[PDB]
This record gives structure tokens, C-alpha cells and sequence, in this order.
């Protein structure tokens, strides 16, 4: 449970560090990329991280709303 | 002599002002109820048809109202205001009736200008819809341009919804053909077949004559299993004409085989002394020398791009003012079989040596001296391969000259000094990515997998870019020999990275030779070595770029060993 935990809050950190400097995504752009800078860390686990990225929505920097997903709030 | 500042435009405009007003009018034409009165003597002088309306003796001739019929309310009346006033205003959308209209009132002048308009609007879907109505209204000039576009683009897409409903002659004259771009000869067997499955037991016997055009080569493969599914009942001497296709018909190779991977090469060093660069081409795999023909023949300082379909362009250049080098921003496009240029849309700014990319279907032009004078010194413009027009895009962040661009998983990405920018064509924006630990410049990069290989500057920096990994890295220095200056030149062949470079030192002649290069490696294994005896000297400001060709088409330079 430590472990798992210490994942989901690295990947979060990951993707607050790095999609602050990086593109947009449409569907599955971005995660793609996530993905990749953590294969040698561990797996990808694509049902958590998509479970994860739709959990910030609910509050500002990078809300990705997913209805508005044309564009991203490239904001603080 | 005819007049043009006094009586012509005093009497046009009158003329114009009368139509107006509705003034001296003595035939009115009705179109589906609607009244369009005009004048015999503008009609006469400009439709072909009218002139035989009112003076060949008939009962029209002495009719104050005509019903005219067959003929569009709106394509009359705006040819009527042209015959009034000179000015035709035709749009993209209303050119087929507006040219219909003009062959049944046969009107030469708008007929012409009509058929150029067309024959410059052959962009890359109304190819097939354009040759068929070319080939209903006997157009010569439109059916070979539409025969040409076809066979360079249907041979790729073959699957358009205006290709099924051809008449039989034309869908001979185009399978028959020996110009068809396709380097497989299953595709056109399947694509005949789908021509022939949509509409059966209506064109059997023409389902015969292309079963026959289409030859042996592909008749032997599957036609017979599924003809025998999709035959009629009954059918027997249809076996029997079916079975003679195998062994007659001059079974010959096609032309869309050759499309060997070459090197298009642009401003070398003209064999005559009249001619100051030339363009030619290197067979990697025939080591064989080309030529090309210059698109102005006089203007120079050129960029070259490559589409993933291999399609040659050329934007901007500078051209000798010839009064008794001026910049201009027009463009061209190579074609693979008649060996000319084809102008296409001009730019709207005048660059030097501009850098252009290809990307989603898109030509990018990066740079290369604009303007100078405007607010924003960095700034781009891109094309559109398909509207044909110029569209302005987010600016550069920053101002660079002699960089490179190349395009790296969908992505637009540009090389300066130190710096790089990931340009991302949907959203609109500049990614910053990477900097570079050397300042080098006057070097290109190459677009090879995932990497971009930034190689030379000033030398023999080999700095290797990764997009995932999002770092730069050294690998190895190139074997060349010292007191030497290596124009290195970095591209894809063979889905395998490869250098072109050359080595010149004092009171000794320049070599040529290509290098085989390993990811893993770090070594620039010798591939090949140009020999002097088929390739002569390039210069210094040669450019190099990956495409296909063809040796038929084209000529060889003759040139001393």
C-alpha cells in the first residue's frame, strides 16, 4: 500500500512537472509520453493513471476538463 | 489603331450605364421566368451563339421575347454583366456551370478563361470529377492536365467515389495508360475489380475490356475465383472469352515501377560557363549522375522540401535584376514525369533561402529573410497543399538566421545555434525543448526515426537529439582527414542514416563519398565512395534532399570522366 501510494503521487508529480512545459492532448496524446518517462521506473498501469489524471479536475492549475479538451489551461 | 484611354472605356461604361438603366433595349431573355433584358450588338460580339440568333433569318430572329432554356438564371446574368463590363469575378464553387453556359452560348474569351482557371485548380480531389467533365465538353488542354493529375494521384488514392461513375473510354484511356504512379501492380488490379463490383451484370462485356486491360500480370492472380463468384447464371461463352486473356496483349513492365529513392540536388557547378548552377541527382543504388531542368532558369538561392508522397517544391530565390538580385516569392512545383515546373500560389514576402517543412499535409516555411523592417523579426508562414493558399501562423519566439527545420513524429521542430523550439501546428504554440552546449551555425539537421541529427557548424559536431528522451548527446567525430573542410550533408536512405560529405584541402581536388552510420555503433562504416568519374564538382552552396524518381523521364548529365 506505501509503494502504491508513493507511485500515484510520483506520477502526479511527473505530470504536473513535465505537462507544465510540454503540449496538449486530445484522447490519449499525453499519456502516451507519462507512460514512457516512467518505463523504467515500473508498469504503466493505464487503469490507474486514468483513474488519477480525472481526479484534478475538480480544482484549478490544469483542471483538463474533459469535455474541453481542445485546449488545456497552460496557466498556474 | 485601337483606342483605350478615350473612347473604349467612355463607350464601355455608356454601354454599362444603358444596360442599367435599361435603355435602348431590344431583346429580353427569359430564364425560368426570370426577364434579363440586354442588346443584340454586345451579345453578338461576345457569344458565338447569339450572333447566329439574330442574324441567321428564322423566326427567332424577329422575337422580341426568347425563352432560352437549359441555361442557370445566375451563370447568364453573370456573363451578360462580363459581355457589359469586362470582368468576370468567377468564384471557386459556380465553375463547372459557368463553363457548361459558356460552351452551349459558345463564348471564347470566358471559355478560355474559364478552362485556366481549372486547368491552375487541379488540387487533389476534383481530379477525377474535373476529367470527367472534361471528357463530357471536349476540352484538350483540361483532359491532358486531368489525365496527368490522375495518373499521379488516383494510382495513391484509388478509392475516390467520383472515380466509379466514368464512361467506359475514359476509364480505358486512363488503365491503358503506361503513367501509372503505383509501384505494386495488385493495386490497380483491385482497384479495377472494386470499379467492377459496385456496378455488375450492367458492364460485363466492359467488365471484359478492362478484365483484358488490366493483363496478364494481375489477370492470373484471384479475377477468375471471383468472377466465377460474382458471375451471372448461364453464362458460358463469357468462359470462353474470359480464358483467352493469358497468353496474348503484350505482357511489358509499367512505369510507375521505377520509383527508385535518389537524391535531388539543387545549385551545382554549371558545366557551361553561360549557366552559373544547375540541378542534378545522384542514384545511390544505380551510381548513376541525373540532371534537372531549372525552374526559372535564371533565379536562385532555393529551398527544397519533400512530402511523405515525394513531391519536389521550390520556394522563393533571388534573381539577377538583369538591368541592361532582386528577391521573389514565387513558388514551383517538380513533376515526376514531364521533367518541368509547375507554378503554384506565389508567397506574400520576398525570403531568402526560406527553410520549408512538411507536416500534416502541410508546407511550413521556416524563416529565411522575410521582411526585417516589421515589429516581430521572427516570424513564419505556412501553405496549404490542398486550399492551395497561404495561411499566418504564430511567430518565431526568437530571431535566427542560417538555421534549420526538420519535422520529427508530427511535429514541427527548428535548429539554431543553441537554441530549438517545438512548434505544435494544432494548438498553435512554440514548446520550448532542449539547448544546445555548442554554438555552431551554418548547419542543417536530419529528420531520421525519432532522433534529429544536428551534424556540422561552425565542422564535424555530431550532437544527437532525442524527442522522448528530451536531451543532447555526442556520439563520435566522422573519419575525415585534417586541413580539411567536410560539407556534411545529412538524410535517410533506405530507412538507414547515412552522410553525404566532401573533403577539400589545398592544391587538391575535392572526393565524394557516403558513409554508412550505426545507431549503436558511433562509427561511420564506408558504404560507398562517389567515384570522380561519373560525379563531377557540386560547389559550396549545394543543397541535398531524399526522393524518388524517374530515370526515364529524366536524363543523365553527360559529363567527362
Amino acid at each position: 500500500q506505501k509503494v502504491d501510494d508513493d507511485r500515484k503521487h510520483e506520477i502526479e508529480a511527473a505530470i504536473v512537472r513535465i505537462m507544465k512545459s510540454r503540449k496538449k492532448m486530445q484522447h490519449n496524446v499525453l499519456v502516451a509520453e507519462v507512460t514512457q518517462q516512467l518505463k523504467a521506473r515500473f508498469l504503466p498501469s493505464p487503469v490507474v493513471i486514468k483513474k488519477r489524471i480525472e481526479g484534478l479536475i475538480e480544482r484549478e492549475y490544469l483542471a483538463r476538463t474533459p469535455e474541453d479538451r481542445k485546449v488545456y489551461t497552460y496557466v498556474a | 489603331r485601337q483606342i483605350n484611354t478615350e473612347y473604349a472605356v467612355s463607350l464601355l461604361e455608356q454601354l454599362k450605364l444603358f444596360y442599367e438603366q435599361q435603355l435602348f433595349t431590344d431583346i429580353v431573355l427569359i430564364v425560368e421566368g426570370t426577364e434579363f433584358p440586354c442588346h443584340k450588338m454586345v451579345l453578338a460580339t461576345c457569344s458565338s451563339y447569339f450572333r447566329a440568333m439574330f442574324m441567321s433569318g428564322l423566326s427567332e430572329s424577329k422575337q422580341t421575347h426568347v425563352h432560352l432554356r437549359n441555361v442557370d438564371a445566375a451563370t447568364l446574368q453573370i456573363i451578360i454583366t462580363y459581355a457589359y463590363t469586362g470582368n468576370l469575378a468567377m468564384n471557386d464553387s459556380t465553375v463547372e456551370q459557368l463553363y457548361e453556359t459558356a460552351c452551349f452560348l459558345q463564348v471564347e474569351d470566358v471559355l478560355q478563361r474559364c478552362r485556366e482557371y481549372l486547368i491552375k485548380k487541379i488540387n487533389a480531389e476534383n481530379c477525377v470529377r474535373l476529367l470527367s467533365f472534361a471528357d463530357l465538353f471536349s476540352c484538350e488542354e483540361l483532359k491532358q492536365s486531368a489525365k496527368r493529375m490522375v495518373e499521379h494521384k488516383f494510382t495513391a488514392v484509388y478509392h475516390q467515389d467520383a472515380f466509379m461513375q466514368l464512361s467506359h473510354d475514359l476509364l480505358i484511356d486512363i488503365l491503358s495508360s503506361d503513367n501509372l504512379n503505383v509501384e505494386k501492380e495488385e493495386t490497380v488490379r483491385e482497384a479495377a475489380m472494386l470499379w467492377l463490383e459496385y456496378n455488375t451484370e450492367s458492364r460485363s462485356q466492359y467488365l471484359s475490356s478492362v478484365l483484358s486491360q488490366i493483363r496478364i500480370d494481375a489477370l492470373s492472380e484471384v479475377t477468375q475465383r471471383a468472377w466465377f463468384q460474382g458471375l451471372p447464371p448461364n453464362d458460358k461463352s463469357v468462359v470462353v472469352q474470359g480464358l483467352y486473356k493469358s497468353m496474348p496483349k503484350f505482357f511489358k513492365p509499367r512505369l510507375g515501377m521505377t520509383k527508385e529513392e535518389m537524391m535531388i540536388f539543387i545549385e551545382a557547378s554549371s558545366e557551361n560557363p553561360c549557366s552559373l548552377y544547375s540541378s542534378v541527382c545522384y542514384s545511390p543504388q544505380a551510381e548513376k549522375v541525373y540532371k534537372l531542368c531549372s525552374p526559372p532558369a535564371d533565379l536562385h538561392k532555393v529551398g527544397t522540401v519533400v512530402t511523405p508522397d515525394n513531391d519536389i517544391y521550390i520556394a522563393g530565390g533571388q534573381v539577377p535584376l538583369k538591368n541592361t538580385f532582386r528577391t521573389v516569392n514565387c513558388f514551383y512545383w517538380f513533376d515526376a514525369q514531364q521533367n518541368t515546373w509547375f507554378p503554384k500560389t506565389p508567397m506574400l514576402f520576398v525570403r531568402i533561402k526560406p527553410s520549408l517543412v512538411c507536416c500534416e499535409g502541410y508546407i511550413y516555411a521556416i524563416g529565411g529573410d522575410s521582411v526585417g523592417g516589421e515589429l516581430n523579426r521572427r516570424t513564419v508562414e505556412r501553405y496549404d497543399t490542398e486550399k492551395d493558399e497561404w495561411t499566418m501562423v504564430s511567430p518565431l519566439p526568437c530571431a535566427w538566421q542560417w538555421s534549420a527545420a526538420v519535422v520529427v513524429h508530427d511535429c514541427i521542430y527548428v535548429m539554431t545555434l543553441n537554441l530549438m523550439y517545438c512548434y505544435f501546428p494544432r494548438s498553435d504554440s512554440w514548446v520550448e525543448m532542449a539547448m544546445r552546449q555548442t554554438s555552431r551555425s551554418f548547419a542543417s539537421a536530419a529528420a531520421f526515426g525519432d532522433k534529429i541529427f544536428y551534424i556540422g557548424g561552425l565542422s564535424v559536431t555530431v550532437e544527437i537529439y532525442d524527442v522522448n528522451k528530451n536531451e543532447w548527446k555526442m556520439a563520435a567525430n566522422i573519419p575525415a582527414k585534417r586541413y580539411s573542410d567536410p560539407c556534411v550533408r545529412a538524410v535517410v536512405i533506405s530507412n538507414s542514416l547515412c552522410v553525404f560529405m566532401r573533403e577539400t584541402h589545398l592544391n587538391e581536388r575535392a572526393k565524394y563519398v557516403t558513409y554508412q552510420y550505426d545507431l549503436e555503433l558511433d562509427r561511420w562504416s564506408l558504404r560507398q565512395h562517389i567515384s570522380e568519374r561519373v560525379l563531377w564538382d557540386l560547389g559550396r552552396d549545394f543543397r541535398c534532399t531524399v526522393g524518388k524518381l524517374y530515370p526515364s523521364c529524366l536524363e543523365e548529365s553527360p559529363w567527362k570522366p
